RNA sequence: UCCCCUUGGCGGUUUUUUCGA
């Protein structure tokens, strides 16, 4: 009776950002991003970019509850880069490593494929 | 159909009720012809 | 009424009971020699509890007739086998004398409210409260006496992949963590149906009651319900959705008319599944309708295993977020580890690795308690011979990140059960339901959507607390003003 | 009132393709019970096709 | 528009009883009947 | 800062599994792209079950579930159909699922097997995985006993039901041996060597390496027959860059909105 | 002494770590059928009537 | 650092700021007592015998 | 709220707590809070007391 | 009661290999060497064969709704 | 003994207390 | 310079058995 229906996991309602952008007041060049409709399969693939990033001081995340389709993402930097501009980073970054990955096991299976 | 019982039960009500052993012998002639006819 | 059982003769340090016999009981199957030809002829005898304290009783013939040192030498009779002191539910627990025996009363007890197929004829019962599960299955690991349960036939419960792991923070305190990719599959997945019976009758010279689809302008006692449901009978039809209060049968009593139909209990949220009418034995119409539920294993659904482990589901989490072993192997059902050391339930260890090897090896397993022939060691030995380590635990990747865990968990197929406990069958919550006529208290029950007793314990409890504005508010403001 | 105990479909959103029986019915909302599964959830009027 | 069929118990054919008409089948007599499918609309996810 | 380059190296490829190893990506990319092939990987399953006639014993949910989880042809058909929900037509059409009949009646004496050819399909191209090799057992029918419904497959993903999980089993693994010590063995000689072991039996585990990343991430994704093995990568990958971009197209709406 | 009350509610109990020690986690259908006599007052009257 | 990281994610009192590593060479690296201190709050001060 | 269990033994056997609505028919609650009440997870309810 | 149709931990059809595994089971071969034959290695799958009761066979046995 | 099911009984009943 | 809608919270109870924490 109230299981929610399995879609609300990862639809949006009407007004629900996919992700969220917090300040952080406990340090400078720290924010909190809360991503809606997400679990860990997209968080820790970020996180772990994030720790690539040399101006990353701080990166790490958490679903605030599993039963809540809701994750909180935390992010510090150096004065001279943004937590945002190291997300927006983190996303530039980790789709390209995806898309290229995409492109060699295409060519692997082509040249598999009757070659 | 499921008369089966129905057929068995007037079968074996008649033959202990009915005191002629004819009866018995023309429900079983019936009975044999009742596996196929379920 | 005196309570017996069947015993080996024992004449001599030797057994009555010789190959002959047992060349001719094998053959069982073709002849039939039994009880009758043993008994009849001596071999055989039933000693009463009365009669069994003059008796001297041997375990076993194949080691109580050899001797190192003579204990008794006059043996009268020899258990024919140990294991059947166990009764109906306790003979379906593996590895019983690896337990606890209080968690075996347990289980024995949860044996007796494990879903299942509890009939062949389940769907021709016009019967209440029935449930049964989707995909019951034989046991991977059964003791031989299981058979004549016939629960191979008719199983209550699934052989599942359980992870004794402390998974997440959620798999704790007897409640576990469960599969919601298998729950998808099915797993566990029961039906539920409830009877309801209803006859028209006489009510009086003035008055009679009838089935039928109730109108506004005939009918008083209507209420805001969609009477369109039921088809012009005045009887709902089978294949059509109900929820709680919803009408199924529109009796009527004439006086305009008086509404005496049948809702829909409480929160109950079903369909018809079949429509059955006749008349009763006095000829009344009667009807009988059954009603079917799918029951999906939700989160706080109580399941047992077979070793006194009663727990609720505590989390369910989909396959990707499940652990898995070095293969795509994620457990079914991810339990405490310190649900085990304090209820010491080493027969759930043993089956959950027999059960392994049973899938493994790709044969039941025999989990009859005092084997002899069958221990962890050579269950070991069996489990190491299929590329396993030979005590069953295994190199966990985390779901979430895919690291192992540092821990090497042990994990295997164990018969679980799904109790009746589900948590929508206690649900309740109120706010100016219905109130006792008499002392004017909110009813008592869910059914009659009753309201919680505030007792004196409770009550004491506030009193400690100095709390009076609220134990007053309780006891008055918030029950009967 | 008037298509409360209909059979009604829905149109759109996530239950796109759900046959309901209707439980109330406003100017913008009724409460829909599925047929299928048990649970009734409240639905724009305009989402909302009937099959009777 | 229905005269009210019902199906049968052990004939499981279709026989008319209409409103205060006893249930019984045309065949057979017996006294225990089965409400026919309901013919409103019937859909499930298969979930 | 940048993105590490990763490899790819096809080890074993047939029509019902791929074992691969993908090298030089994270950990967590590995476990990502594993959790992907079961969850967010789209395929068609049948969602939406019309039973106009069932006089079986088994419920027309019970009859809808087993029929959801049978495995359809959908290989092309997955990557042009519109997801359920989001089809702006009324209701269904081929254009946003796939129309199934399935009209069975037993008359024969003997009892009638439901079987997946009796599927009929409005598309050739979409069939129960009967192609070429039993069929899937739906329901056992005795003499007269008939089956008449309406069905829809929907075009969905594994997060939301284990119908629309392509895979059979997904053999994840890396640092085979364990060189890292990720996991540490209370007795290594009670362990058996990794299926990818690619070291003498002498040792039983692999002496700890401090300062290396887990590369190396072996694969066995075995298709339930559904969706073809190598498409099911190709979908996770194209699923998973799916999901970045749509999270850098809601973040661009996030920011830009200064 | 003891009586039955409105406003009450019963129900399965499931751990929870991510709750605070001085949280419960309640179900909405609970919460759907308990209700709160919240006093109207300019500060939420807004907010009460368009609720 | 990439662990570390990971669990302070789950504490609410922590400030933000992460603690001098327990040992720095050959590469950073925390004691589990070293992250349990950014768990104890204000200034405790107790002595236990463990088991 | 305040939070009972039936078998009422202490004052801290009623203590009160926030409300968080959360899906899944069920009363969740902190693992620390489980030894107050003495409450395990095996079938227990517990009541829940609106004021 | 019927076999069911995939796997439950891992998601394999299982469906399609009952009567295939009846055919096996005509003859003296063990219960692991028919799933040996249907190719199902990992013990996830093989349980699934090996615990499954087929009691549909039991429900054919009731006189049918013509 | 055992009758053969046969009689009216509740006529029989019905009939004879008159 | 013929009318016409007018429907809004109904209720068993005792006793005994079984079952949950
Ligand atoms: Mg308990
Ligand atoms: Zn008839
Ligand atoms: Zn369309
Ligand atoms: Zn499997």
């Amino acid at each position: 009776m109230n299981a929610p229906p399995a879609f609300e996991s990862f639809l949006l309602f009407e007004g629900e950002k996919k992700i969220t952008i917090n300040k952080d007041t406990k340090v400078p060049n720290a924010c909190l991003f809360t991503i809606n409709k997400e679990d860990h399969t997209l968080g820790n693939i970020i996180k772990s970019q994030l720790l690539k990033d040399p101006q990353v001081l701080f990166a790490g995340y958490k679903v605030p509850h599993p039963l809540e389709h809701k994750i909180i993402i935390r992010v510090q930097t150096t004065p001279d880069y943004s937590p945002q501009e190291a997300f927006t980073n983190a996303i530039t970054d980790l789709i390209s490593e995806l898309s290229l990955l995409e492109e060699r096991f295409r060519v692997a299976i082509k040249d598999k494929q009757e070659g | 159909n499921y008369a089966m019982k129905k057929t068995q039960l007037l079968k074996e009500k008649a033959m202990a009720e009915d005191l002629g052993d004819q009866d018995k012998a023309k429900q079983i002639q019936d009975q044999l012809n009742e596996l196929e006819e379920r | 009424g005196r309570i017996c059982r069947p015993l080996l003769i024992v004449e001599k340090q030797k057994l009555l009971l010789k190959k002959r016999h047992i060349d001719q009981l094998k053959e069982r199957e073709y002849n039939n020699y039994s009880w009758q030809d043993l008994v009849a002829s001596g071999v055989v005898e039933y000693i009463d509890t009365l009669e069994e304290e003059t008796v001297m009783l041997a375990m076993t013939p194949d080691d109580l007739q050899e001797k190192e040192v003579a204990y008794c030498s006059t043996y009268t009779h020899c258990e024919i086998h140990p294991s059947m002191i166990l009764g109906v539910c306790a003979s379906i627990i593996p590895f019983p004398d690896h337990n606890q025996s209080p968690r075996n009363t347990y289980q024995s007890a949860m044996g007796k409210q494990a879903m299942g197929v509890y009939i062949t004829n389940f769907h021709v019962r016009m019967d209440t409260l029935a449930h049964v599960l989707y995909y019951p299955q034989k046991p991977l690991v059964t003791t031989r006496s299981m058979e004549y349960l016939r629960f191979r036939e008719l199983p209550a419960g699934i052989n599942s992949i359980v992870a004794i792991a402390s998974y997440t923070g959620y798999n704790q305190e007897d409640s576990v963590i469960m599969n919601r990719s298998a729950v998808d599959r099915g797993f566990f997945r029961s039906v539920f149906y409830r009877s309801y019976k209803e006859q028209e009758s006489k009510k009086g010279f003035d008055q009679e009651e009838v089935f039928e689809k109730p109108t506004r302008e005939t009918c008083q006692g209507m209420r805001h319900a969609i009477y369109d449901k039921l088809d012009d009978d005045g009887l709902i039809a089978p294949g059509v959705r109900v929820s709680g209060d919803d009408v199924i049968i529109g009796k009527t009593v004439t006086l305009t008319k008086r509404d005496c139909s049948t809702f829909l209990r409480t929160s109950e949220t079903g369909i018809v599944d079949q429509v059955m009418v006749t008349l009763n034995q006095e000829g009344y119409k009667f009807c009988k309708i059954r009603v079917r539920s799918v029951r999906i294993p939700q989160i706080g659904d109580k399941f047992a295993s077979r070793h006194g482990q009663k727990g609720t589901c505590g989390i369910q989490y989909r396959q990707e977020d499940m652990p898995f072993t070095c293969e795509g192997i994620t457990p079914d059902i991810i339990i405490n580890p310190h649900a085990i050391p304090s209820r010491m339930t080493i027969g759930h260890l043993i089956e959950c690795l027999q059960g392994k090897v049973s899938a493994n090896k790709g044969e039941i397993g025999d989990a009859t308690p005092f084997n002899d022939a069958v221990n962890v060691q050579k269950i070991s030995n069996l489990l190491s011979d299929y590329g396993y380590h030979l005590r069953g635990n295994e190199v966990l990747y985390n779901g979430f990140t895919g690291r192992k865990i540092t821990s090497q968990i042990f994990i295997g197929p164990t018969y679980y059960q799904r109790l009746k406990h589900m948590v929508d069958d206690k649900i309740h919550s109120r706010a100016r339901g219905p109130i006792q006529i008499l002392n004017r208290q909110p009813m008592e029950g869910r059914s009659r959507d009753g309201g919680l007793r505030f007792g004196e314990m409770e009550r004491d409890c506030q009193i400690a607390h100095g709390a009076a504005q609220f134990l007053r508010e309780r006891l008055f403001e918030a029950s009967d003003p | 009132n008037e298509l409360i105990g209909q059979t009604v479909r829905i149109s759109q959103g996530p239950y796109k393709g759900y046959i309901g029986v209707v439980k109330d019915a406003t100017e913008s909302t009724a409460r829909v019970e599925l047929h299928s599964t048990c649970q009734t959830i409240s639905v724009d009027r305009q989402r909302l096709t009937t099959v009777g | 528009q229905q005269p009210m069929i019902y199906i049968c118990g052990e004939c499981h054919t279709e026989n008319e009883i209409k409103s205060r008409d006893p249930i019984r089948c045309r065949e057979c007599g017996y006294r225990i009947m089965y409400k026919k499918r309901t013919k409103r609309l019937v859909v499930f996810d298969a979930r | 800062p940048y993105a590490n380059q990763p490899t790819v190296r096809i080890t074993e490829l047939t029509d019902e599994n791929v074992k691969f190893i993908i090298e030089n990506t994270d950990l967590a990319v590995a476990n990502s792209i594993r959790r992907v092939f079961i969850a967010e990987v789209p395929i068609i399953a049948i969602d939406w079950v019309q039973i106009d006639a069932n006089s079986s014993v088994l419920h027309d949910e019970f009859i809808a579930h087993r029929l959801g989880l049978i495995p359809l042809t959908s290989d092309d058909i997955v990557d042009k159909l519109q997801y359920s929900r989001d089809c702006t037509c009324e209701e269904f059409c081929p254009e946003c699922s796939v129309e199934f009949t399935l009209d069975v009646r037993c008359n024969e004496d003997q009892t009638r097997h439901v079987t997946s050819r009796d599927l009929i399909s409005n598309s050739p191209r979409v069939i129960p995985v009967t192609s070429r090799q039993d069929d899937i057992l739906i329901v056992k029918l005795r003499k007269g006993q008939e089956l008449r419904l309406r069905a829809y497959a929907k075009k969905g993903f594994g997060k939301e039901h284990a119908k629309w999980n392509p895979t059979a089993g997904v053999a994840f693994e890396y640092d085979p041996d364990n060189a890292l010590r990720h996991t540490v063995y209370p007795k290594p000689e009670e362990w058996p060597k990794s299926e990818y072991s690619e070291l003498d039996e002498d040792e039983s585990q692999a002496p700890y390496d401090p300062n290396g990343k887990p590369e190396r991430f072996y694969y066995n994704v075995e298709s339930c027959g559904s969706l073809r093995p190598e498409t099911i990568v190709l979908s996770a990958l194209s699923g998973l860059k799916k999901k970045l971009s749509d999270l850098q197209t809601q973040l661009s709406h996030e920011i830009q909105s200064d | 002494m003891g009586k039955r009350v409105d406003f009450s509610a019963r129900t399965v109990i499931t751990p929870d770590p991510n709750l605070s020690i001085d949280q419960v986690g309640v179900p909405r259908s609970i919460a759907a059928n308990m209700t709160f006599a919240e006093i109207v007052t300019p500060f939420n009257i807004d907010r009460l009537q368009e609720l | 650092r990439g662990e570390v990281m990971n669990l302070l994610m789950f504490l609410s009192t922590w400030d933000g700021k992460v603690p001098q590593p327990a040992i720095l060479k050959p590469r950073p690296l925390w004691t589990g007592k070293q992250i349990f201190s950014l768990i104890i709050p204000g200034h405790i001060n107790c002595i236990r015998t463990h088991s | 709220v305040i939070f009972n269990r039936q078998p009422t033994l202490h004052k801290m056997s009623m203590m009160g707590h926030r409300v968080r609505i959360l899906p899944w028919s069920t009363f969740r609650l902190n693992l620390s809070v489980t030894t107050p009440y003495n409450a395990d997870f095996d079938g227990d309810e517990m009541n829940l007391h609106l004021p | 009661m019927i076999i069911p149709v995939r796997c439950f931990t891992c998601g394999k059809i299982v469906g399609n290999k009952w009567e295939a595994y009846l055919g096996l089971l005509q003859a003296e071969y063990t219960e692991g060497d028919a799933l040996d034959a249907l190719g199902l290695k990992r013990y996830c799958c093989r349980r699934m064969l090996l615990a499954h009761v087929d009691l549909i066979e039991k429900l054919l046995n009731y006189a049918p709704l013509e | 003994r055992i009758l053969p099911m046969a009689g009216r009984d509740p006529e029989c009943q019905r009939t004879e207390m008159i």
